[PDB]
RNA sequence: UAAAGCUAAAUAUAUGUAGGAGACCGAUAGCAAACAAGUACCGUGAGGGAAAGAUGAAAUAGUACUCAGGAAUGAGCAAUU
RNA sequence: AUUUUAAAAUUAUUUGAAUUUUUCUUCUUAUAAUUUAAGUUGUUUCUAUACAGUACUUUCUUAACCCACUCGUCUUGAAACACGGACCAAGGAGUCUAGCAAAUGUGCAAGUGUAUAUGAUUCUUUAAACAUUUUAUACGCAUAAUUAAUGU
RNA sequence: CCUAUUAGCUGGUUAUUUUCGAAAGAUCUCUCAGGAUCGCUGGAGUUGAUUAAUAUAAUUUUACCAGGUAGAGAUAAUGA
RNA sequence: AUUUCACUCAUAUUAAAUAAAAUAACUCCAAGUGGGCCAUUUUUGGUAAGCAGAACUGGCGAUGAGGGAUGCUCCUAACG
RNA sequence: UUACCGAUACCAAGCCAUAAAAAGAAAGAAAAAAUUUUUUUUUAGAAUCUUUUUAUGAGUAGAAAAUCGUGGGGUUUGUGUUGAAGCGAAAUACGUGAGUUUUCGUGGAACAUCUCCCUAGUGCAGAUCUUGGUGGAAGUAGCAACUAUUCAAAU
């Protein structure tokens, strides 16, 4: 159904899963459109999966922001983080998965004197 | 380049566009130009009318260096001319151009045009016509037959 | 539901914006838009339309049909988006001035000769904001050859259209279909 | 096998989908094969109208540019 | 064939594929020709190696 | 100016041998064959014809000793890295 | 950041006329305020004097109530007593060349395209790039059509 | 080996969202399980309208025209 | 006939009504189709048929939702 | 004759996309908390762009645009023994969607580029598809010709 927290609202919280992927295991579960005569999901027969369309779309005021309420970005090393001492109340900064823990360590201190959130910062301790 | 194909939109539907019930099959009406004149004739009559059949006498050697011929209408006559020369003999008035056209590349002096009145011209060449030769005569020229 | 045609949706057929990516023709563009939309006066508004037309509609016009047609409008300005070609065929010229895309070295020669003068339009934009004492002018556009393949097809009767062939003579589609001697002509 | 032969079902939604289209309304038509001996007539007339008609107005620029 | 179309004329019926060559090399041949052309003139001392027509 | 004769260069090279290189393939791909490959194997015969790469820096470190068991093998307080 | 303005309504003092003769009687004929104009504002309590708890967010699992025939294909018509499919991993199908046209982008324009070659103080790359023979007739397409044809 | 011979005939033909949207009539064909051509559809482009107008209309009204089906007749023609 | 000059013929209520009438008109390049079937009314062959063959319109096909217990074509009504 | 129940159709309101429309290329201070000075938030101007308004949304064969991912190339600017690629289980995560992104574990040497471009042997559920591996059937069918075996001892 709809879920809303502040307000932001989502209209639909479940996937939508590929037709027949319960029943076989050579079909993936990520989404595929149904071409073929006599199908019953392509016809939209009442009591199976639904199709996704454009109307679910998320409002433009509110459509990258986190629970956090700000947008993300993910930078790599120190100086890549320049441009958010502008900007420090819109968003929220992401370390990169392969950078190590030394890296790491030197963008958590910088990112704290700047006064801006980091959404993962207890990794590699 | 192959990024930009049109049969990669088709790449996850069936029959790649080409339909249903009637398929992708080799060759179901003939090869080439096959059956015109039988199946394929209003194609052929009514985009290439005068198709099928002969005319006219045969020419067993032809030898085409024997009749190679270029033309230059009396319009392009003055223009083979220099500006600053052409303004030289509108000015005066006892002297008048002599212009040999076999010199650049033309055989045929041909009538199509007007010629500047009162502007007498000169003009060389190995074949003229009866209109040409009567325009440069009217404006106070004179035609010369060289070979 | 409701009974409309298609679904109520208004529809339009010509081009919609420059295909071009030469950045000053965008500027151009930019430039006469916002003279078209803040002082609306026909004048801004169909150079702005025509400057965005593809190649086949903005012919060439010659030196000749450009002083025949200011002919009866001395001391004014012509305005062409296209360009214009010398006329060997032409013995003398007159004084013009002249604003379009593009001139050749030759007719460009010839025009500051005999004491005119070529702009740009990005000074016709500047001292003619609104085309006061100037005439729009295009050249032919139904005069390239394709256009004498089109229309009826040739072999309907009294269609005027070329054929596609390999070459031209006697013994290249000539016979039956083209003269009473062979069972029917055209 | 047979088949069938003839029918005219649904031809006319396919006529009225870009509708019924009219003739032209012209101003003018050829009269290449019609009355003969009334538009060589016809010919004669226009000719000398547009000779008086040039005439006197290649007098008047005669006159007026002097 | 349908529409309107010049007619075709493709002559390949025959094994066209046998007898295909591209031409990989015109430059390098150039280079050559003229190393040997220049080789002769050192050879001669001094006469040209042209002659009059 | 026939019914006799000779003659270098500019041209070609899916063969053999040597050298260099690429917006090429990366062990079901690329030659059939990255390995004792026209080999093992099949057919009276003409002929047909595969599968199969990788421990570690070093084995000039490839598993010493004890207990149980006929052995194979297992376990350890015992052992290389 | 200047139309949530103007106007309209309301309330309390007013400048004048009506009539329906009145504590909602009319006519913005003068100033102030307010909203019924000009799309929701306020007061208390809880979460809580917390740092992850059984509370809140989230993902799985299992019930209920209503509903739900096997996909792909040919066919007027498929859940079919029509055919293919025991399961999983890798591989697997509108491409290349010639020749023509239409559309569109680019350069020059009565012209346009430096062919094969040659030249150079080009030579790892470079099999690329650069150049053109010290009133200027290589060739193609275009600049003129028409006829069996002498031709014009 | 020529040779990956040829098949108007069976089988298959791989990512998403958005927008528009058919034909199963007709002419010719050693043609009837095929093809070419018209019609139906999509995409490009120009000319127009943007002025509660004009062009326009699977609709009415006013004026005029053409018809031999339902009905009727058999004492009017023809045939019963 | 044609051509040139004079005068004049309702408009704002538009030479009768009404109109999400310009979503118009015209060129170019192409796809897919060319086995159809069903219902009311009219209608041919046949004793008749869920038989065979035509006409106007609406549909099924290409289309799901509510109702008819059930049902490709019936009734309401077409889909972010 | 009344009341009532009943759609994805009707009406009022929000949001997504599509189509059309009204405009825009000259820039300046608002609030709250604390005592007449401090502290927070904002102070905008990217033209296929930015504000605002109305109507609309079914689809086989078929057609178009925008977008997502793969092996290589040029350009820019990056990660890695303080652990790369790959793989397993996941996430108060983002997107209508194909998919991006991140955590823990295993692993032991390489991996990107979305700044913009170039290029192709570039995207699988089926073809009695090709090669390899593995099931239920199932501890089941079966281990029946040729007359026949027994007692004690050695190893
Ligand atoms: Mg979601
Ligand atoms: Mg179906
Ligand atoms: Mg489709
Ligand atoms: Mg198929
Ligand atoms: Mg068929
Ligand atoms: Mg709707
Ligand atoms: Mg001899
Ligand atoms: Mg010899
Ligand atoms: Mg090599
Ligand atoms: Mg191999
Ligand atoms: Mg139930
Ligand atoms: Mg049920
Ligand atoms: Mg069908
Ligand atoms: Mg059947
Ligand atoms: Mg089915
Ligand atoms: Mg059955
Ligand atoms: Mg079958
Ligand atoms: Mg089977
Ligand atoms: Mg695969
Ligand atoms: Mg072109
Ligand atoms: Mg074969
Ligand atoms: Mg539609
Ligand atoms: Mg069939
Ligand atoms: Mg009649
Ligand atoms: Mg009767
Ligand atoms: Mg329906
Ligand atoms: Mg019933
Ligand atoms: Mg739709
Ligand atoms: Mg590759
Ligand atoms: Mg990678
Ligand atoms: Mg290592
Ligand atoms: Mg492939
Ligand atoms: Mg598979
Ligand atoms: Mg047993």
């Amino acid at each position: 159904a709809v879920k809303k927290v502040g307000k932001i609202i989502k209209k639909r919280t479940k996937k939508f899963t590929r037709f027949q992927s319960n029943r076989f295991m050579r079909v993936k579960p990520a989404w595929r459109k149904p071409r073929g005569i006599d199908c019953r999901v392509r016809r939209r027969y009442k009591g199976t999966n639904l199709m996704p369309s454009i109307g679910y779309g998320s409002n433009k005021k509110t459509k990258f922001l986190l629970p956090n309420n700000k947008y993300k970005y993910v930078v790599k090393n120190v100086k890549e983080m320049e441009p958010l001492i502008m900007n420090h109340t819109k968003y929220c900064v992401q370390i990169a998965h392969n950078v190590s823990s030394k890296k790491r360590k030197q963008i958590i201190e910088r990112a704290k004197q700047m006064n801006v959130s980091v959404i993962n910062a207890k990794a590699r301790l | 380049a192959t990024r930009f194909k049109k049969n990669r939109k088709k790449r996850g539907h069936v029959s790649a566009g080409h339909g249903r019930v009637g398929k992708h099959r080799k060759h179901p009406g003939g090869r080439g130009k096959a059956g015109g004149l039988h199946h394929m004739r209003i194609n052929f009559d009514k985009y290439h009318p005068g198709y099928f059949g002969k005319v006219g006498m045969r020419h067993l050697n032809l030898l085409k260096n024997r009749t190679y011929c270029p033309t230059i209408n009396v319009d392009k006559l003055w223009g083979l001319l220099p500006e600053e020369k052409k303004k030289e003999f509108s000015e005066n008035k006892d002297i008048a151009p002599v212009i040999d056209v076999t010199r650049k590349g033309y055989f045929k002096v041909l009538g199509n045009g007007k010629l500047k009145h009162n502007q007498p011209i000169v003009v060389k060449a190995r074949y003229f016509s009866s209109v040409a030769e009567k325009k440069i005569k009217a404006v106070g020229g004179q035609c010369i037959l060289v070979a | 539901g409701i009974a409309l045609k298609n679904v109520g949706r208004i529809k339009k057929h010509g081009r919609k914006h420059l295909v071009s990516k030469n950045p000053y023709l965008r500027l151009l563009v930019k430039l006469y838009n916002f003279l078209a939309r803040r002082t609306n006066a026909n004048f801004n508004k169909i150079i702005a339309k025509r400057l965005i037309m593809p190649k086949r509609y903005r012919p060439p016009l010659s030196l000749s049909k450009l002083q025949y047609h200011m002919a009866n409008h001395p001391n004014d300005i012509a305005v062409v988006v296209g360009s214009i070609t010398d006329d060997k065929r032409l013995f003398s010229l007159k004084q013009l001035k002249v604003c379009a895309l593009r001139f050749t070295e030759t007719a460009r020669k010839r025009i500051e000769d005999a004491g005119g003068e070529c702009l740009t339009f990005d000074q016709l934009a500047l001292k003619y904001p609104t085309g006061k004492k100037c005439v729009l002018l295009r050249g032919p556009t139904k005069a390239r050859t394709a256009e004498k393949h089109f229309g009826k097809a040739p072999g309907k009767p009294k269609s005027k259209a070329r054929p596609y062939v390999r070459s031209k003579g006697r013994k290249f589609e000539k016979a039956r279909g083209r003269r009473k001697s062979r069972a029917y002509k055209k | 096998a047979k088949s069938k032969n003839h029918t005219n079902h649904n031809q006319n939604r396919k006529a009225h989908k870009n509708g019924i289209k009219k003739p032209k309304k012209h101003k003018f038509m050829s009269r290449k094969g019609l009355d003969p001996n009334f538009f060589r007539n016809q010919k004669y007339c226009l000719k000398g109208i547009q000779k008086k008609k040039k005439e006197l107005k290649l007098k008047a620029k005669q006159e007026k540019n002097n | 064939v349908a529409h309107n179309n010049v007619l075709p004329n493709v002559h390949l019926h025959k094994w066209w594929q046998r007898h295909v060559r591209v031409n990989f090399s015109k430059n390098i041949k150039k280079k050559k020709r003229r190393l040997l052309r220049e080789k002769r003139r050192k050879a001669n001392g001094g006469t040209p190696i042209e002659k009059l027509h």
